[PDB]
């Protein structure tokens, strides 16, 4: 249940016309906002910044102010074969694919991170493709220098 | 009256056309270098 | 008219070359910045004038 409190500080919601559309996360020293999400971050300090644009990668990030680093969640690059954590349940990792049981995701609810055992961020969910009882997850994934977006076939953005 | 056909276009190899052709060649070399760099970059991007 | 058109063509050529070159530089330097923690390798850092 530590991952939830870690999510509390990291996640700042995106609200458009009063509907939370998606979320943003303070990861490392940036805000992991997906590009498809249209709207306004609630905290002004993150709204007054200049945000980069990326469509192929589907991300938007801006340098968080010096007061936001202490509030940010931690990152990591360990993707060992096994089990990670999520807000709505658990993410099963096998063959380079994040998969969730169907019924755990409605539209919206994009921008929530994926956490390993001891709290280090590993992923940022963008969408997913329905796959039997075990639906997959389009996601932003990262290494030492590279960030890679792995989108399964027939994927919807939720 | 003039005994010629009143042709004032300089030779393809004249000094003025020589300078024009030099400038065009340099600009075209730069443009083709940029084209090659971008096409190699795009090829590598679809490679990855 | 000829000199004006030649100058316009030269300016257009220079602007197109510079813009498409900058597109190549951006396309080559964007993922590294996106990573929460990363170091721009020194080879590509000097090859494309990394911001830091
Ligand atoms: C980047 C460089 C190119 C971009 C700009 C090119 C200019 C075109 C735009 C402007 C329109 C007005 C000028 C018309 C020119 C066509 C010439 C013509 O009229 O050619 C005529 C026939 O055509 C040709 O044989 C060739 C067709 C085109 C020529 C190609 C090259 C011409 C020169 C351009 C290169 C340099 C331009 C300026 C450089 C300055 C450096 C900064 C020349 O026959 P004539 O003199 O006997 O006819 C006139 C009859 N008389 C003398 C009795 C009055
Ligand atoms: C601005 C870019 C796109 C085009 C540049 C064109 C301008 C700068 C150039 C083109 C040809 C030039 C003219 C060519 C020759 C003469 C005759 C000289 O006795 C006075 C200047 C004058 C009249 C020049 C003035 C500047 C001029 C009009
Ligand atoms: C590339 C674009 C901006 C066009 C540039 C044109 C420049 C290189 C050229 C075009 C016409 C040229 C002018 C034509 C005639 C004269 C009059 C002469 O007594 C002194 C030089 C002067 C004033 C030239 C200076 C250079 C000049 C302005
Ligand atoms: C007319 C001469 C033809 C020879 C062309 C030589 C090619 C230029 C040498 C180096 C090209 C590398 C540029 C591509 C950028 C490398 C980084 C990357 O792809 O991510
Ligand atoms: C942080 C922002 C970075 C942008 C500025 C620094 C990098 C720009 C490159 C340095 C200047 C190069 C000279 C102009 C480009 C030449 C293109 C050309 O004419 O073919
Ligand atoms: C016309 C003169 C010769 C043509 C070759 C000019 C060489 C230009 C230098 C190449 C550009 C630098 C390579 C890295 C560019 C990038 O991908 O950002
Ligand atoms: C003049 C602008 C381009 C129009 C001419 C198109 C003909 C050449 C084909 C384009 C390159 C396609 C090869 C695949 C490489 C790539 O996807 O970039
Ligand atoms: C006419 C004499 C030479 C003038 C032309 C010189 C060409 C300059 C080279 C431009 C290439 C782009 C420069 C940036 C490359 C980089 O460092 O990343």
């Amino acid at each position: 249940r530590m991952c939830m409190k870690i999510e509390n500080d990291c996640i700042f919601e995106v609200k458009l016309d009063g509907k939370v559309t998606g979320y943003a996360c303070l990861v490392g020293d940036k805000v992991m906002k997906p590009a498809h999400v249209k709207g306004v971050i609630d905290n002004p300090d993150l709204a007054k910044l200049t945000y980069k644009k990326s469509s192929k990668y589907d991300l938007e990030c801006a340098q968080i102010p010096v007061h936001m680093k202490s509030d940010a969640s931690k990152y990591t690059h360990e993707k060992p074969e096994g089990h990670y954590n999520w807000h709505h349940g658990a993410v099963q990792y096998s063959g380079g694919r994040f998969t969730i049981p169907t019924g755990a995701g409605k539209p919206g609810d994009s921008g929530r991170p994926i956490f390993d055992n001891k709290g280090r961020v590993v992923a940022i969910v963008l969408g997913g493709a329905n796959e039997g009882a075990r639906t997959a997850l389009s996601v932003v994934t990262w290494t030492k220098d590279m960030v890679t977006r792995y989108t399964p076939e027939g994927t919807e953005e939720w | 009256g003039a005994s010629h056909n009143n042709q004032v276009f300089p030779d393809m190899s004249g000094t003025a056309m020589t300078w024009v052709q030099r400038v065009a060649g340099g600009l075209g070399g730069l443009t083709l270098a940029a084209v090659a760099v971008l096409i190699l970059v795009t090829c590598v991007t679809m490679r990855r | 008219a000829a000199v004006s058109a030649a100058g316009l063509a030269v300016v257009l050529s220079l602007l197109a070359s510079c813009y498409m070159f900058a597109t190549a530089r951006r396309k080559c330097l964007t993922p590294y910045a996106l990573t929460p923690g990363a170091v721009v390798p020194v080879t590509l850092g000097v090859l494309c004038c990394a911001p830091r």
